[PDB]
Parts: C-alpha cells; structure tokens; sequence
DNA sequence: GACCCAGT
DNA sequence: GGGTTGGGGGAAGCACTGGGTC
C-alpha cells in the first residue's frame, strides 16, 4: 500500500488509468501498430492489447523507493530527484520474458521514461531553468540503495489480478540499473534510423500520458487537453 | 567470432579507421561487439559476417552523399568536404572517392583503386618526407579506398572539431577519445554525441576560441553527454590545422586526459545547472586570457588557477553564482 | 563546515549591488601561504563592516548580517598544526575562492 | 648466455617516427637507435679498425658488425620502469631539400617527444670471448647523446647477468611473431634500420588511472623462464 | 585558547553601535603593527575605555559589557615574552583583533 | 616545379 | 557618518617564407 500521490494511492491510481483506457483502446490500436510496423516485429491487435496494458500499468512504478516517501512527507522538496527512471529497468527485463525478444522490450524500456520529465542529452544554447540534466540527476541516483522489500511481491499484485502472463521481478541494488539506464539511452540516441527513434517512442507516449483525467486538475486548459477523451456518434437515440 | 584486422600505419590514423568501425556494423547490427585496445591497433571483435560489414558501409556513404550534395567541381560546407578540411584541392577529391563507392560496393565489388590521405585525418602525412638522404616528390603515404573510406565515417559522426576562420586565416581543432584499457558500446557510442556539426562560429564577439586548450572546454560546456568517464579510464587526443594568412600547417600538437577534465564538470555542474553555463559562458567571452589559467588548473589541481580566473574575470562582468562555488570545493575539499 | 556561514560576508566587498570594490584584501588573502598573512588578510576584509552596515540602508534593503563569532576560532585552531604549506594553501585558496559570489539580497 | 645490462636516465626522447608536420615517437626507443649509439662509440674510441671514406659506408660497416656478432635479427631490448608521458614540442625543421624553393625556408613543426625517469637496456649475446668483453663492456658506456641532436641521455652502470630460470613476469619487449599465449600491445617498432625489415615487437605498456592521471603503466604479462634480476627488482627477459 | 574569545567580545564594544563609539585607529593598530613592543601599547589604548562603557550600555537599556577576565592578562602577558621573532607574531597580533568586528548579542 | 584555392 | 562616481573606449597579432596536387 505504498501511496504514489499527496493524498491518492498507486492502487487507485492504477484503476484510474484502466478507467481512463477502456475507450481509448478503440481510437489509437489500429493507429499504433501501422507505425509500430516499422521497427521489425508484427503481432495483431490482441498482442498489442497486452503491449499497452503492460506499458500503462508500469508507468511510474519508481515512486516507491524510500525516497519519494520521504520526500513527499510533509513539505520535503525534491532537490532535483528523478523517481520513474528507475522504472524504465523494471520495464527492460519484463517485456524480455513476454514476448521473447529485445526489438520490442527496448521500445517499452524507452517509453516508460519518455514521460514526465525526459532527459536532455546535452546540446543546450546558453541556460535551462528547469532540472533535465543528467549530471545533476546522476548525483541524486547515487543515494539509492536497493528498494523495499514491501514492493518485491509487489509487483505479482497487479500482473496476475488482471490478465496474468508470467511472475518475474528484478533485484536493484546499486549497478544493474546503472548499466541498464546508461545502455538504453545510448542505443536510443545512435542508431542509423535518425527520426523513427523520435516519432514512434513519442507515438507510443502519446496514449500512454492520459493521466490527467486518472489524476487531479491541475491545470485551467483541460477542455483542449481532453478533446480525443471522446468519440464520434453511435447512433441517434 | 570474426576478428576483423586492422592495418597499423600511424597511432591517430588507425585510431579513426578502427574507432570508425562501429559506426557500419551498427547499421547492419552485429549485437554482441567489443572493441580491445592496443594502444594502436585497435582490434575490433565481433561475431558476424563480413557480407553486413558493406552493407554498413552503403549506408554511411549515403548519409555522406546526401549531405554533401544538399550543400554547395562542387565543394560542400560539411566535416568532410570543407569543415575540418584545410586543403581546398581535397575538398573536391575526397567526395569524388565517397560517391566512386557506390559504383563499387552496391554490386558487391572489391576495392581496386589506392588514394592519398590528406593531413587532416592523419597529421604526420606531407609532402616532404626523409628516408636516407633529402626529400621526395609527392604524398608517399598512399592508402587504400577500402581503410580510406573507413576512416571519414568514423571522423563525422564521433570525433568533433571547432572552426573560427576570421577572414584569411583559419584555426581547426580536432579532439578524439581513445580507449586505452576497455571499451563497449556503450562508451562508443556515447562519445558520438560530441560531435559539433557545422561549427563555424566567426564574427569578433565569439574570439574565445583562441587557443585548442580553451576551445575544447566551450566544445565540452555545451554538451552534457554521458559522465560514465568516472568509473572508465580514456585519453583525448587533439591536433591543430593552422591556417594563418593562407599558410596551412601544423602549429600546436599535445597530448592530455579527459578524465579529470570530465570530473571537474560532472563535479561543477550538480548543485545547480542555470547559472554553472551563465557564469563559465561569461568569464570565457570577456575573460579571454583568464580562462586560460581557468582551463591550466584542471590537469594538474592547480589551486592559483581556481582563482586567477576568477579574479581576472570579475573586473569586466561575471554573475557570480552561489551554488556553483560550493561545487569547486567539493573537489577542493 | 563553518565556511558557508563566512563566504558571504566575504562576498560583500566584490558584488555589483555594493560598489566599493576592494580587491586588495581579496588578493592578500588569496596568495597566503606560510602561517601569518592568511589571519591578517582576512582582517581588513573583515574590518569593513561599517561599509557595508551603511550601504545596504543607502539603498533600502536590510543591513548585512554579520558573521557569528561561533566558527571563527575554527580557523585559529585549524592553522596551528597545519603549518606547512601543503594542506594550508588547500583552505587558503578556498577562503578567497567564496569571496567571488552573488548573494543577492538587495533587490 | 649473457646478458649485458645498463640503466639509462634519460628524462626525454629523442626518436622521431616517419612523420610529417608533427614527429610522433616511440614509447620506448627503437633498437636501430641504440645500434647507432653503440657503433658510433666504437669509432672515436677504436678509430684503427673503422676505417672509412665517409659516414654512409661507416655506419653499414659498424651495423653489419654488430649483426655479425648478434645471435639473431632482435638486436637489443629496453625496460620502463617509469610512467611514460607524451610532452608536446614545437621545433624548427626547416624544408629546403627540394630542387627549388630558395634556401631559407623554415617554419615550426611539432616535433614532440616522451618522457621517462628509469629506463633499462638489455643486449644479448653468444657467450663472447674475454677479449672483447671488456671492449664491449667499456663501449656500452660513453653514450652521451641518442636519436637526434638537441637531447642527451647519461649512462648509469653496466653489468653481465646470468638468466639461470629464474620466476619472473616479461618485462622487456619481445617480437610478435610467434608468441601468442604471453592488454596486449604492438606497433611498428623498426628494429632493422634502412641506408639507401619491419617486424613488430610487443611493447610493455598499459594505461592505469588510479584517481587523478593515467600515464603508462604495467601490463605484467604471464611469466616467461627467461629472466634476470638486479637491484632486488627482477624482471624478465625473452630470448629466443 | 579560550581567553582571545573574552578579549574579542571585550574589543566588540568599541565598533558595534549603539554605543556611539567609534575608535578604529586602535583596533588597526593593534592587527597590523610591526613590532612587539607597540602591541601592547594598542591593547593598552583598547583596555583604558572600560569605565566610560561600563556605566552607559545599562543606561542606554543594554547589558552591562563583560570585563575580561584578568587571569586573560596573564595569558596574554606570557604568551609575548617567549616569541619573539617576527614570523609567528603577526598572527596573534591580529588574532585577538579579528574578533573585534562579529555577532556578539550587546543589545538584544 | 609550377598549379591550386574561402562562405559574414 | 551621509550622498555622487566602479572604467572609460581604442587596441586584445600583421607579414612571413601554404602544403597538398599533378
Ligand atoms: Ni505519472
């Protein structure tokens, strides 16, 4: 029962985006696998059901690890702390099990933490104002000493209860998510294809970062930012 | 488990021909690659065929084509048509020899033709070298297209370079990392990033590339790559093509290390990143001879030179951030 | 580490918002090396308290806080067996390098 | 088998490799190098048996000499036991060799050189007479100035050793010809010089960064039988 | 070692305010000398203005200022015999003179 | 050994 | 102690022997 906002749970928050997504699955499906084609591995819409549920329900598991706990205790600023890279190792392993290959657990590994707040990989005029630097979150990655053992069967709470697929959870401890977060990114930024590792991995984002309704307003444009929230007539009673 | 060998002629040019290999198999895959150093030789061991290795090789040189032929005897503004490139009789010749492969290795034909290396690639080539007694005729140094178009796609993308022409005259600075006790993909690949395509900077305001030592740390501020250099062991090798009222030669050479260089700014730039840029930006554009004792004071811990820099700096302008003087002391200490 | 409690204070003698610009101190203090100018630097540094008292009410904001004698015998006790040069000028240096801050505080 | 050592405190190098505007070095110096410095010590100390017109015939004769007495082509070996560093020179190597351009024409090359503080010279021999022992013994000293002439190395000491198969790792270099079995680190070496061939020799240098700095420091290959010890700190030897 | 902190907050009084005294030729005198005999000579001119602000800090609504203790001036007397050279002596003829100018709480 | 070349 | 000014503008390497081709 480890909470994930201010006042709302990460088990409700779950069920949130599952009550988000039941429409959406019927708008961006058919549109994601066209453009997913591109990469090299085909599967039907069913397998792509599976895909997007697994990316939604581990989005931003990292929030448990002692550090957004204590962080968001009363009034504890972040100091620049990064709480959902962490996730994009928990991601890697999990879809290198489920579907037998790498060519789709890297994509699912990248999008995980394509949200939020992305990386900047250098190539900056002369300021940034905001914290997307890997320098300084590398300083707040180095205090993390391994994770609760609260989330280690944890994670069979909500992959079984659902569809259920395989149980299988990792062991972070200083280095193997170290190795993991270095190498995905640098494959990410060089390869010979220059612009699909930019539109498919934001592709795969887009439906991924409809959150807001799952969560509180935050914001006063939230009627342009629910417009595919809805569909098209059915019918006219 | 292949092996591909690689030819040793010179220390730098081998390094660009091998460091350049990556860049290919990449395109046609060859997971599980590593590279072992030699200090020279370099020696690349991967476990694929050789038939992926030209199809690598067709890419690359499309990349190449198709941005040369997007610039404007055609001659380009690009890294291997006129950016790096000192001699102008090479800015025509070296494309010429990019595009002949594609009427070589798209129908799957060995190479049978020997070019000339020009000096950017390889410093130590000339005209005049010694062998018993006096000098010859020519470039002796003749290298093969199959090494010879290894090494330009391996020099684009990886090592970069900084231009500041000024009118008649012309100084290019070219800076690569050579592995010296391991080295993988992830450290290879990541070095690319540095790479600054098109870095002509000119006018009068922007004089502070003065000098190789001071460029490579405006190249370095602006390029926040990865800081696995902490826990890895690399070198920086860097070399000069002088250009001084139409004079092309070869005025400052030296060898350091980029460790503690990558230290120094991973140290710097933690506590707040706004203003590490502002403030280095400043003492460099108006602190011109001051940066100097700045940059001298990171090989080898110089204490004076934290200092001098500083102090030299503050009298024009200089923002002064708080966050970034506890940063020095935490490599003071 | 009684040194974030002292910088700024240093700092007030080298910012824009406070136009004295006195850098001789800030010379002296740093090119301290064998065991007697880095404590008389830091005293005329030190001494230009009123300066600064008057300044920061010349323009409106709050004066200056001056720096609390509950670290400055951190520095007496700390030269005394670190005699040598080696170790000495490693403080030294640093003393003179909080000098060159901001610390905005007069808006 | 004898093995004739010397220590060699030299601080910078004075080899240049085949190179143009810059003048890349050695890490350790070439053995065509020290078979020049040796020859020419044997002819401004023994002038009644190097009898020549000029230097070209001189040298060959001196060379084709020490071959003769050599029991292979691998002429002489060397051991760093210092942290090599590359320093940067800027000389002046004027071009006027050239049928044409005037006679003063000379603009600043980058004729850099290596730093090193200990260094150790083997040469191997057959197991010499007596009479040439002490000839050979008083010619390895004497070597005042090696490769070019603007840097100058000083001699030590001079002394025979014994390998007697004694355990201790490689430490001088060795070709790369056959040995395979022994990080590994080979470049052009040039051991036979050329007056008008090139084999590759393994080099024992290894870079090692401990915090601050990374130098060149030792690879310890796997142990060979040969070796000979000196001043407490043994070091192995590759005959063949 | 312990009684340059009584000696400074005893030199406190003279620079802060709300005292209306002033008298920086002293304390200047005191660090930056040249010689032993004149250190001294400014510690005696700092000590002689302990009466005129021993009786106007309560009257002003202030804490009475704490006379140092005089076993500091036996310390302070057998530190200067023994050292003379010019090397070690400006530092402690500016040690005492530091703690002039700092956070001391004369009128909460 | 006489030819070649550049853009803010 | 109580206010006015913190650089000011100008300069911040020319010429000089270019090194490759063919
Ligand atoms: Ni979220």
């Amino acid at each position: 029962s480890c909470k994930a906002f201010q006042g709302q749970t990460l088990r409700e928050h779950i069920e949130a985006m599952l009550a988000a997504w039941e429409i959406v699955k019927n708008k961006y499906i058919p549109s994601i696998i066209r453009v997913m084609k591109t990469v090299g591995v085909k599967f039907t819409e069913e397998d792509a059901d599976k895909f997007m549920k697994t990316l939604i329900i581990l989005h931003d598991v990292g929030k448990c690890s002692e550090v957004y706990q204590k962080h968001l205790s009363n009034n504890e600023p972040l100091r620049g702390f990064r709480h959902e890279l962490v996730s994009a190792y928990y991601a890697y392993n999990i879809l290198k099990d489920m579907f037998k290959d790498e060519t789709i657990a890297f994509i699912g590994a990248l999008v995980v933490m394509m949200h939020h707040e992305p990386i900047l990989m250098g190539q900056i005029r002369s300021l940034d104002k905001e914290e997307l630097t890997p320098e300084v979150v590398l300083d707040k990655l180095r205090t993390f000493n391994g994770v609760m053992e609260g989330t280690e069967s944890f994670i069979k709470s909500m992959i079984k209860e659902k569809l259920g697929v395989i149980p299988k959870v990792p062991s972070p401890t200083q280095e193997d998510v170290l190795r993991e977060v270095i190498r995905l990114s640098v494959l990410a930024r060089h390869r010979p294809d220059s612009g699909k590792l930019r539109m498919v991995v934001g592709a795969l984002l887009i439906p991924l970062v409809c959150d807001y309704k799952g969560a509180a307003a935050a914001a006063a444009a939230a009627a342009a930012a629910a417009a595919a929230a809805a569909a098209a007539a059915a019918a006219a009673a | 488990f292949n092996e591909f060998k690689t030819p040793q002629i010179d220390p730098i040019f081998d390094l660009y021909v091998a460091y350049g290999y990556v860049v290919s198999l990449i395109r046609g895959g060859a997971k599980e690659a590593t590279l072992i150093p030699h200090g020279a030789s370099y020696l690349i061991q991967t476990d694929v065929s050789n038939e992926e290795f030209r199809h690598g090789l067709v890419d690359a040189l499309s990349s190449m084509l198709s941005l040369h032929i997007a610039l404007a005897k055609l001659v380009s503004d690009a890294d291997f048509s006129a950016g790096a490139n000192i001699n102008n009789v090479y800015w025509d010749s070296v494309p010429r020899n990019l595009e002949k492969l594609m009427k070589d290795l798209e129908k799957k034909r060995s190479v049978k033709g020997t070019a000339t290396i020009p000096i950017t690639l390889m410093p130590s080539a000339g005209k005049y070298m010694l062998k018993h007694f006096g000098v010859q005729g020519g470039n002796p140094i003749k290298v093969d297209l199959l090494n010879y178009a290894l090494a330009w796609v391996g020099f684009h993308y990886y090592t970069p370079y900084i231009k500041y022409a000024k009118g008649d005259t012309t100084w290019i600075h070219i800076y690569q990392i050579a592995p010296v006790e391991e080295v993988d993909m992830i450290s290879i690949l990541s070095l690319k990033d540095l790479k600054m395509h098109l870095p002509h900077y000119y006018e009068s305001n922007l004089d502070f590339l003065i000098n190789r030592r001071l460029a490579l740390l405006y190249h370095l501020l602006h390029s926040e790559a990865l800081e696995l250099f902490t826990e890895k062991e690399f070198v920086i090798h860097s070399y000069t093509l002088e250009r001084s009222g139409n004079n092309q030669a070869i005025r400052s050479f030296e060898e350091e290390e980029i460790g503690k260089l990558m230290d120094f700014l991973w140290k710097l730039k933690r506590r707040d990143f706004y203003h590490a840029i502002k403030f280095i930006d400043d003492l460099l554009k108006k602190a011109t001879e001051g940066a100097l004792a700045l940059i001298d004071a990171i090989m080898n811990e110089r204490l004076e030179g934290f200092y001098t820099a500083l102090k030299l700096g503050k009298k024009a302008g200089v923002v002064s951030s708080r966050e970034i003087v506890a940063a020095l002391e935490d490599i003071i200490c | 580490g009684w040194i974030r409690n002292i910088g700024r204070y240093l700092s007030y003698l080298v910012d824009d918002t406070f136009e004295e610009y006195a850098y001789d101190v800030v010379d002296g203090i740093a090119k301290a090396r064998t065991q007697e100018e880095l404590l008389e630097g830091v005293y005329k540094a030190l001494r230009l308290a009123p300066k600064l008292k008057k300044k920061a009410e010349s323009k409106g904001c709050p004066p200056p806080r001056i720096p609390s004698p509950e670290d400055i015998e951190a520095l007496e006790e700390k030269v005394e067996q670190l005699s040598n040069p080696k170790d000495l000028r490693k403080l030294a240096v640093s003393l003179a390098l909080w000098a060159f801050a901001s610390w905005n505080n007069c808006p | 088998m004898d093995i004739l050592l010397v220590c060699l405190r030299f601080p910078f190098f004075s080899v240049a490799k085949r190179s143009y505007q810059v003048r890349t070095s050695f890490l350790l110096p070439p053995p065509s190098a020290l078979k020049g410095a040796l020859a020419k010590g044997l002819i401004l100390l023994k002038p009644e048996k190097y009898a020549s017109s000029s230097l070209d015939e001189a040298a060959l004769k001196a060379i084709k000499e020490i071959e003769s007495k050599l029991v292979d082509i691998k002429a002489v070996s060397v051991a760093p036991l210092s942290p090599l560093i590359r320093n940067a020179f800027l000389l002046k190597r004027l071009r006027n060799l050239e049928s044409g351009s005037n006679a003063e024409k000379s603009d600043a090359m980058r004729r850099e050189y290596t730093f090193t503080r200990e260094l150790l010279v083997a040469y191997i021999f057959k197991n010499l007479t007596q009479e040439e022992k002490n000839l050979y013994l008083k010619a390895a000293m004497l070597i005042d100035v090696i490769g070019d002439t603007e840097s100058l190395a000083t001699p030590v000491w001079a002394s025979f050793v014994k390998p007697e198969d004694k355990k201790a790792p490689l430490a001088f270099s060795a070709p790369y010809t056959e040995i395979y079995s022994l990080r590994m680190y080979i470049e052009k070496m040039r051991v036979s010089p050329e007056y008008s061939q090139e084999e590759i020799f393994y080099l024992p240098i290894e870079e090692r960064r401990y915090k601050r700095i990374v130098y060149y420091a030792r690879i310890y290959p796997p142990e060979v039988e040969k070796a000979l010890t000196v001043d407490g700190e043994v070091l192995g030897i590759w005959i063949p």
